[PDB]
């Protein structure tokens, strides 16, 4: 269990990454 | 001040300055062997004192006996002027070429010595340049055939300088070293065991050099090689300048492992030499205070002395267990089938072999700035640094700057094609 | 122009030393045992 | 295991003639944003 | 604090008479000994033969007895097991064996002595430390 | 009266003097030269046995200026301080320069970020810069007085050399294993991260600079109009979106994340320190222990290290640390086989 | 600076004779011996008294200063 | 005909990220690394790092917690040769011999390698300059030298750098006590390098924060951003300019803004060239510096400098370094 906290923390840091990178908010011109 | 790069174009003036660097190449092989000659004291280790060239000169075994420092000292001397001469002959040229005045309207010049951009004479330039390192090549086959020798450090007794017959030109043996692992012991270029191979491997490069040299000369380059590489002035550094890194790291891991080219009487023991060469200095030692070394168990059970590699062999236990692959003239003779024969190490061991063992041993590459000698915890009292650790060590650093300077001319050759100039 | 307490002090207060230092410092060097 | 040895290999040199037919290509060459020569 | 004359006024031979060195000396025979020993003898402290060292007072129980110089200066010409037994001089150094140790070629009488005296004023100023290393281990 | 000196003393001439200018100039002068005094003449062998300076031939890098004796606690003693009495050589002799060094250079740092503040009210700035330079200070109490304080004395405070430092490094990795405390590992998060940043932005700019901004297309021009400044933003964007995946494109952001950083890890570090300064560490991790003790086939680095430590603590706290007076016999220190 | 009298003969010739003076001033700073006297750094002939092994040590917050002479009447 | 659709593909903008030739190596490469090493981390069994037969653990499942370490290197017995999967047999000797090590280490060079190519030929398709490729160059090269030239120049991977944090620190600690790295320019300038990047990425950044256009639509209650389309940028040059010049003097300060910038990518990357270089160059024996001894030729007595009580601690480790693997006197690797 020591364990399972430790990855749980991890799995967070990489669904944290594709929705940071995949599902960001745009930077647009329109400006 | 980009100075260099306003040349770029005119090579009235490169011609200038490429024959002036040119010049100091070979200064420096002048000022260094006679600076060489000069602190050099017979008798004396060559490398414990701190030399680098004259061991070249005693490789192509020019002036030596047996193992055994120099018979003959005026060998070098001859080196020593040349070189610092040639220095002026060119002194002169490149300041000339550089001065008095630019090229290319030269008509029967221009006929002579071409430009850029032009594949056909670009590639005629090359082939020439080419023909000549043939030649240099071929040369160093001369003499160790027809010649004063090289030196062996192999079979036998001390290997003086030999001359040799027959070399290996089998032709799938030369280039089998070019197709073996890289790793663990065997790297291509490295393996390089017996000195024939040696010889081999350089007749077949002149002719191909030379083979090569006239095929660009006659012929322009076709169209993938043309959409593929670029033509800038620029871009033929990049190629060449990489070209060189690659080689950098090369001759450098090529220094650290000794191939009988760089006989390590003159450069000195290989980092491992020292290990293996301490684990045979104590077997003897022990040996002498009637250990038996069959039955030695180290805390680990693994034996102080005598373990085996994954491949099953007997080889030196210790950290030197890292270093079985190691081979030297001294190692060998107890050699044999299966690994290293308990019957000849504690029967037929000769003196001889206690002294080099004691000696490496002794100068173990290991060294500081300060050129204090062994462990980084040692007293100042003992100076000495491996030439090999000094080659390798800066010669790596010249391989890597190099290297980014692959990228940097390779990627300013896109910014002349379409890029930012 | 004239003297004055930028220019002037600063420049001396920090440049005089040194020498006099690197004087100290060169007689070092030669000094035995 | 001498049957994943091959198996790598041949995957290994798959992704090699991809870089280096990738780059020798006639086709993609060194087409860049600016200038075009072909 | 100075290097003084008692310091170096060291026994000559077995029964009791002494020389009292220089200071030219000395310092030869530290050169001398960084130029054919250190690399093996570093410190006093053999690096081939750990369990042996080159403390005054082991030298003492050597045979035959090493403590004094004329001793060392026959150990250097020709070695002897710290028993007395062997000759050991295809593996040692020795005037006898120049062919062999290139280094020793060169040497003179003069400089064994030296070196000899540099091995028995060494210990009065290191102490412990040239002995096994204290201040080096 | 007042007003005028304001000014006089406030004028703007090469090297602003201002109303910090009285602290910041007396102090880092006098931290400046305390150093390279006595780094260049003392010997603090009287109170730490080691060679202090240039006058005992020490190279540039062993020399230093060595703390005070442990005997003394911390006892500022000036050179009328009732144990120097007054008697300069010997306030020397016995280290009187650490404490100078320390305290003047203490208000030098005062000075500097005072200095800071005056010249965002004359010139209408904002005053960040003066707020990023308290990480520096931190680090500097932290260091230099809090840690001695919370210890034995001022001797355990890092001394002012080069080779000084680095064995002020080792001593934390031996008693301490300070490599281990989380905050320290912060502080090493921004100092290597201020560098990455560093080189990303510097490279991104100077690589997506306007073309053809300069024929001869060499790049050392500008002016103030060039309100634009010479590169793409849009450009960068894309090119770290597609190769790194991420790239927030808002100037104003980079730069402040570029405070955020480097600041914000040396105030933990610092924190770590007040911490040691209480012997209070992260030193050890009782559930591996424990399973250390009553299993011994159980190995991991946590424990391999360790075990080095407790070799630097052996061998070099004898000769380390002089006033206790360590007698240790060579069988005692621990020492694996063969070496 | 712009090489302001770093270009001017006058600031030569004030300080050709000037650093030199410094220069020199200071070697004999060395030469003649006050550093140690007027800093107190021990000299080669005063670190250990011949065959006195120890170092001297200081212990007494208030006695520094008699300490200190007490070690330096032990190496006369 | 289908090989030119392809090409395109890889060639430009995929929504996503750029795959270039580059990547078409660094993608399925860096995978490999990244999925056998998160495993690895999470059960890899214990390796015997020094050919002894004494196992370290540093893995999830078998006791550690994050700092405690991870994917440790091979054996000292494969140490140098080459240990890939084939050559070995079944895979509960593969995973005690350190084979993730070698399997993740060569993947990610390689693919990192490709990763700084990959930045590039982006330039390539965007006319932008090359210089990215350049300032990568740096770590990258340094990884290489910490993972791979050590290894090749010791005689072993084992002691390359272990895949843990807890062994990062390892390696340097018995680093230092085998090569004494504090001493050497190499990694001073690296230190300098890299305190340098602290106190430059403070500077700009914190200059650049201060000599805002104080007048772009900035209340107290909101804060919102620039975008290229802004012409004047979002500072006021000449006040950060002016302020600098006016803390030390007017050189100090920077007129424009290529020094600037160009300065922030030259200290950093200048630095680790050189580190990334010292540990290369001490992977052969040149070791730092070391003044272990000054003397008072009076008697002889050795006086110890700041430098010799700092070989007292790497004195104190040498000795207990890989404890039980040394059978001889001298370590000699
Ligand atoms: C094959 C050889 C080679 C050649 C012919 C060139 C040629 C050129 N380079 Mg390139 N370069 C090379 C290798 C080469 N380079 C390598 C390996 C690198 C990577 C480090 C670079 C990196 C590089 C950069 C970063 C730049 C160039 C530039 C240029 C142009 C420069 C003109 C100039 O201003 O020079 C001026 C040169 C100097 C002032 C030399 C500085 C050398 C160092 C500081 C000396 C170190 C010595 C040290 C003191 C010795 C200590 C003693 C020792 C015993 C311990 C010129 C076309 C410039 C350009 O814009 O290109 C078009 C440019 O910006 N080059
Ligand atoms: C690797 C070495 C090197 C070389 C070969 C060159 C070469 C050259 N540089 Mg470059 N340069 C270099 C390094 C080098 N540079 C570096 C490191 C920098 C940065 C500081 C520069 C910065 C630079 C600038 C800023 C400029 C050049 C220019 C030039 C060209 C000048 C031609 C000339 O007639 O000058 C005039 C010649 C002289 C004043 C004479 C020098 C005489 C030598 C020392 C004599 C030596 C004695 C001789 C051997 C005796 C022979 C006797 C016989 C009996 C044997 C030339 C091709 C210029 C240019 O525009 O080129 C296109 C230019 O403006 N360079
Ligand atoms: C890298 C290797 C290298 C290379 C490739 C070259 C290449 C070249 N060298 Mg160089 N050289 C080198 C190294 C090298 N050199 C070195 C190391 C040195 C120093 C030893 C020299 C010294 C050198 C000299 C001294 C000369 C050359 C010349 C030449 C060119 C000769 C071509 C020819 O057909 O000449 C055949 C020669 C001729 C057709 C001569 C025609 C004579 C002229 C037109 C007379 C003008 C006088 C007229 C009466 C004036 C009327 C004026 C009115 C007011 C009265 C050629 C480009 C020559 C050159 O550049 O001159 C053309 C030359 O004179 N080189
Ligand atoms: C001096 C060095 C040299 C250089 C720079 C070149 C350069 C070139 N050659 Mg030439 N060549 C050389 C030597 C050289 N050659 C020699 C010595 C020979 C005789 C065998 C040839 C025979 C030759 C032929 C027959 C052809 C060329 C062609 C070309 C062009 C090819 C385009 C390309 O690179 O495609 C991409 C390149 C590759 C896929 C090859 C990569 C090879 C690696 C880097 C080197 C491997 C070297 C080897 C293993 C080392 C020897 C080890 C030793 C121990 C035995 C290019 C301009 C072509 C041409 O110009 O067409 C008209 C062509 O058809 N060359
Ligand atoms: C003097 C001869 C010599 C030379 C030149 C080399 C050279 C090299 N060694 Mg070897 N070595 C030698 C002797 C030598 N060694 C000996 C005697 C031993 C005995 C112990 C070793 C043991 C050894 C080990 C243990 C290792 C090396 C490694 C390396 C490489 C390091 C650079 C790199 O990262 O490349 C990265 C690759 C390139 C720059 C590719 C160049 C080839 C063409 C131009 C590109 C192909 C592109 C494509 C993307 C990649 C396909 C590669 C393929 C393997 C899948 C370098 C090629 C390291 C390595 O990475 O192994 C290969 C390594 O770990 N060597
Ligand atoms: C508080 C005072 C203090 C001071 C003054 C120093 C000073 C130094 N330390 Mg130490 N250090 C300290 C505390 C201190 N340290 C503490 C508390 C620790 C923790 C125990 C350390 C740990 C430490 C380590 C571990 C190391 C150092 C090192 C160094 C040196 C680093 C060089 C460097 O590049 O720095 C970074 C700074 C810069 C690159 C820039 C400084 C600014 C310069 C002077 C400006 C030059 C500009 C010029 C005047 C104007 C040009 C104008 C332009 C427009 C053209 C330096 C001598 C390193 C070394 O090499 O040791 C010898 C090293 O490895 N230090
Ligand atoms: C190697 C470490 C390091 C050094 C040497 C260093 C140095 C400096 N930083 C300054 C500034 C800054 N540094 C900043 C952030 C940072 N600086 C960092 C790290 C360093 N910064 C880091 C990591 C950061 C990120 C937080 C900022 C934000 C600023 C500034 O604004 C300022 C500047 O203007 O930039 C250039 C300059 C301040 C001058 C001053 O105030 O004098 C006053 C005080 C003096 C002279 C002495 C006080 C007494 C101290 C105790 C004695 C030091 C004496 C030494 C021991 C003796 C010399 C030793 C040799 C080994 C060198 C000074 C050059
Ligand atoms: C003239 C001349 C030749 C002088 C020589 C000087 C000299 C030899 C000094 C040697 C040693 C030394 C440091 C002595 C210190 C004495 C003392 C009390 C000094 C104060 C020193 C000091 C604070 C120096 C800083 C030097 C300096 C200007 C470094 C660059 C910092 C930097 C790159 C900042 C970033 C930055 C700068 C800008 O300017 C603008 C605008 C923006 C935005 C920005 O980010
Ligand atoms: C920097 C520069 C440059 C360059 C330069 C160069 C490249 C140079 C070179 C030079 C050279 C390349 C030189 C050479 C020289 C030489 C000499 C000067 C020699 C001498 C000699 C002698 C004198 C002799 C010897 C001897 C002998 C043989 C015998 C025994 C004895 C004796 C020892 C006497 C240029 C111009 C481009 C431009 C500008 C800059
Ligand atoms: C103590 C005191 C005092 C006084 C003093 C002072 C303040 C001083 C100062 C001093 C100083 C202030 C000094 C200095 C010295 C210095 C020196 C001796 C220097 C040198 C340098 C060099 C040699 C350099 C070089 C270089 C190079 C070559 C390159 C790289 C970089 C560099 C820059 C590093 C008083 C009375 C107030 C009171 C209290 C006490
Ligand atoms: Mn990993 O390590 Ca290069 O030092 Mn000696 O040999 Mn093995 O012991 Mn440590
Ligand atoms: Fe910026």
């Amino acid at each position: 269990m020591e364990t399972i906290t430790y990855v749980f923390i991890f799995a967070c840091i990489i669904a944290l990454f594709f929705f940071a990178i995949f599902f960001r908010e745009p930077p647009r011109i329109t400006k | 001040w980009a100075g260099n790069a306003r040349l770029i174009n005119l090579s009235g003036k490169l011609l200038g300055a490429h024959v002036a660097h040119a010049g100091l190449i070979v200064f420096w092989a002048g000022a260094m062997t006679l600076f060489e000659l000069a602190h050099f004291i017979p008798e004396k280790p060559m490398y414990e004192q701190g030399l680098i060239l004259i061991p070249h000169i005693a490789t192509l075994g020019w002036g030596v006996g047996p193992g055994g420092e120099v018979v003959d000292t005026f060998p070098f001397f001859v080196v020593g002027v040349v070189h610092l001469i040639s220095s002026a002959v060119l002194g002169f040229g490149g300041v000339y070429h550089a001065i008095r005045g630019p090229e290319t309207l030269e008509e029967y010049s221009s006929f002579f010595g071409y430009d850029w951009k032009d594949k056909n004479k670009m590639t005629t330039i090359l082939g020439f340049h080419l023909i000549v390192l043939g030649i240099g090549a071929l040369l160093l086959v001369a003499k160790a055939m027809f010649f004063g020798g090289l030196y062996d450090t192999w079979a036998p007794g001390g290997g003086d300088v030999r001359v040799i017959t027959n070399p290996t030109l089998d032709p799938r043996v030369i280039f089998g070293y070019l197709l073996k692992s890289p790793f663990g012991g065997e790297g291509w270029i490295v393996s390089v065991n017996n000195l024939e191979d040696v010889v081999g491997g350089h007749i077949w490069i002149g002719l191909i050099c030379i083979a090569g040299g006239i095929w660009h000369i006659l012929t322009t380059p076709f169209g993938w090689a043309r959409r593929a590489f670029i033509w800038s002035g620029e871009a033929y550094l990049s190629y060449s300048l990489g070209a060189l890194s690659m080689m950098g790291f090369i001759a450098t891991c090529f220094v650290w492992f000794n191939n009988t080219v760089y006989p390590s009487e003159f450069y000195g023991p290989t980092g491992p030499e020292a290990s293996q060469a301490q684990a045979m200095t104590f077997l003897i030692r022990d040996q002498k205070l009637g250990a038996n070394v069959g039955s030695a168990q180290g805390p680990t059970g693994l034996g102080k002395y005598l373990m085996r590699s994954p491949t099953g062999e007997i080889i030196f236990g210790g950290e030197t267990m890292r270093f079985w692959d190691f081979r030297g003239p001294w190692l060998e003779p107890l050699r044999g089938p299966n690994g290293l024969d308990l019957n000849k190490i504690k029967n037929d061991i000769q003196p001889w072999q206690e002294r080099r063992a004691a000696e490496y041993m002794t100068h173990a590459p290991l060294g500081s700035l300060n050129s204090v000698g062994g462990v980084a915890t040692e007293i100042n009292s003992v100076n000495f640094v491996s030439p090999r650790s000094w080659l390798a060590t800066s010669h790596f650093v010249l391989a890597f700057f190099f290297l980014v300077g692959h990228l940097w001319h390779a990627g300013r050759a896109r910014a002349a094609a379409a890029g930012f100039e | 122009y004239p003297i004055f307490t930028v220019r002037w002090v600063a420049v001396h207060t920090l440049a005089v030393p040194t020498i006099f230092f690197l004087g100290a410092i060169a007689a070092m060097q030669f000094i035995q045992r | 295991m001498e049957t994943l040895k091959i198996t790598v290999y041949i995957v290994v040199t798959f992704f090699v003639l991809l870089f280096v037919f990738g780059f020798l290509s006639g086709d993609p060459a060194r087409n860049p944003k600016r200038k075009d020569l072909e | 604090a100075e290097l003084t004359p008692e310091v170096l006024t060291v026994p000559l031979n077995s029964e009791g008479k002494t020389i009292t060195l220089t200071e030219k000396q000395y310092l030869e025979g530290k050169r001398l000994f960084q130029y054919a020993c250190a690399s093996c003898h570093v410190g006093g402290i053999t690096k081939t033969n750990p369990s042996l060292d080159l403390r005054t007072e082991t030298l003492a129980l050597a045979t035959p007895p090493r403590d004094n110089i004329e001793g060392l200066v026959d150990y250097m010409k020709n070695p002897t097991t710290y028993d007395g037994e062997q000759e050991i001089a295809e593996v040692h150094p020795s005037l006898r064996s120049a062919d062999i140790f290139p280094k020793m070629r060169n040497l003179t009488e003069k400089d064994l002595v030296a070196i000899a005296g540099h091995i028995l004023v060494e210990p009065k100023i290191l102490g412990d430390k040239w002995g096994g290393g204290k201040v080096y281990y | 009266w007042f007003d005028i000196l304001d000014d006089w003393l406030k004028r703007d001439r090469f090297v602003f003097v201002g109303w910090s200018g009285i602290l910041l100039f007396p102090c880092a002068y006098l931290a400046l030269g305390g150093w390279l005094t006595g780094t260049t003449f003392v010997t603090s062998w009287y109170t730490h046995g080691l060679a202090s300076s240039y006058l005992e031939g020490c190279n540039f890098l062993t020399v230093a200026v060595s703390t005070p004796a442990n005997s003394m606690g911390h006892s500022l003693l000036l050179l009328w301080g009732p144990e120097a009495q007054g008697d300069f050589t010997r306030w020397c002799q016995l280290g009187g320069l650490w404490t100078f060094i320390a305290l003047h250079g203490a208000f030098g740092l005062i000075g500097f970020m005072l200095r800071q503040f005056e010249i965002a009210r004359l010139v209408g700035v904002r005053p960040y810069n003066a707020i990023a330079f308290s990480a520096p200070i931190a680090v500097f109490v932290s260091v230099f007085l809090i840690y001695p304080l919370g210890q034995s004395s001022w001797f355990f405070a890092p001394s002012f050399g080069v080779a000084a430092i680095f064995r002020f490094l080792l001593f934390f990795q031996g008693f301490h294993n300070w490599t281990l405390n989380p905050f320290h590992m912060m502080g090493v998060a921004g100092v290597l991260g201020g560098a990455l940043l560093c080189a990303i932005h510097g490279a991104t700019v100077e690589n997506t600079l306007f073309q053809d901004g300069e024929g001869a297309s060499t790049f050392r021009a500008f002016n103030p109009t060039q309100a634009e400044e010479t590169y793409s933003m849009v450009t960068a964007n894309r090119f770290w979106s597609q190769i790194f995946g991420i790239a927030f494109s808002n100037k104003r952001w980079l730069h402040f994340f570029m405070l955020f950083v480097p600041v914000t890890g040396l105030w933990m570090s610092a924190i770590g320190v007040v911490g040691l300064a209480l012997n209070l560490r992260s030193y050890d991790f009782i559930s591996q222990e424990i399973r250390a003790a009553e299993d011994p086939e159980f190995e991991t680095f946590y424990t391999k290290n360790l075990l080095l430590n407790e070799g630097i603590r052996a061998w070099m706290a004898p000769q380390d640390q002089p006033h206790e007076n360590f007698v240790f016999p060579e069988e005692v220190l621990p020492r694996g086989n063969a070496l | 600076p712009f090489s302001d009298i770093i270009t001017s003969v006058r600031y030569w010739v004030i300080h050709s004779i000037t650093i030199p003076a410094l220069f020199i001033a200071g070697w004999l700073f060395v030469s003649t011996g006050l550093a140690y006297d007027v800093f107190g750094t021990p000299r080669p002939d005063s670190y250990y008294a011949q065959e006195q092994r120890s170092i001297p040590l200081v212990t007494d917050r208030f006695e520094a200063k008699q300490q200190v002479e007490t070690f330096l009447e032990q190496l006369k | 005909n289908l090989w030119e659709r392809f090409c395109n593909w890889v060639t430009s903008t995929d929504n996503r990220l750029y795959v270039g030739w580059f990547g078409v190596i660094m993608i399925p490469t860096l995978l490999a690394a990244t999925i056998c090493f998160v495993i690895a981390f999470i059960a890899a069994p214990p390796v015997d790092i020094d050919g002894i037969r004494e196992p370290v653990s540093g893995s999830l499942l078998y006791g550690n917690n994050i700092i405690t370490g991870a994917v440790v290197p091979s054996s000292n017995a494969i140490g140098l040769h080459f240990y890939p999967i084939w050559e070995a047999a079944s895979l509960d000797e593969w995973l005690y011999n350190g084979g993730p090590y070698q399997l993740i280490i060569f993947h990610f060079l390689l693919g990192a390698s490709c990763y700084m190519g990959r930045q590039w030929e982006l330039s390539y398709r965007l006319g932008m300059r090359p210089w990215i490729c350049v300032a990568y160059s740096a770590p990258l090269a340094s990884a290489f030298a910490v993972f791979l030239i050590y290894p090749i120049g010791q005689g072993s991977f084992s002691d390359g750098m272990p895949l843990g944090i807890s062994g990062t620190f390892n390696f340097m600690i018995v680093f230092q006590a085998e090569h004494n790295i504090l001493m050497h320019p190499f990694h001073q300038l690296g230190v300098a390098g890299v305190f340098g990047g602290a106190l430059f990425c403070a500077m700009h950044g914190s200059l650049v924060t201060s000599s805002l256009i104080r007048e772009t639509t900035e209340t107290e209650s909101a804060n919102y951003g620039y975008k290229f389309g802004q012409e004047e940028e979002t500072y006021n040059i000449v006040a950060a300019h002016g302020y600098f010049g006016r803390l030390i003097f007017q050189y100090a300060s920077f007129n424009n803004s290529r020094s600037l910038h160009f300065f922030l990518a030259a200290w950093p990357v200048v630095g680790v060239w050189f580190t990334a270089l010292g540990i290369s160059t001490m992977a052969f024996n040149l070791n730092g510096f070391n003044f272990n001894h000054s003397v008072i030729d009076a008697k002889g007595n050795v006086i110890n400098t700041w430098a010799d009580i700092i070989n007292r601690a790497n004195l104190g480790m040498e000795v207990m370094h890989e404890r039980n693997a040394h059978n001889f006197p001298l370590d000699l690797a």
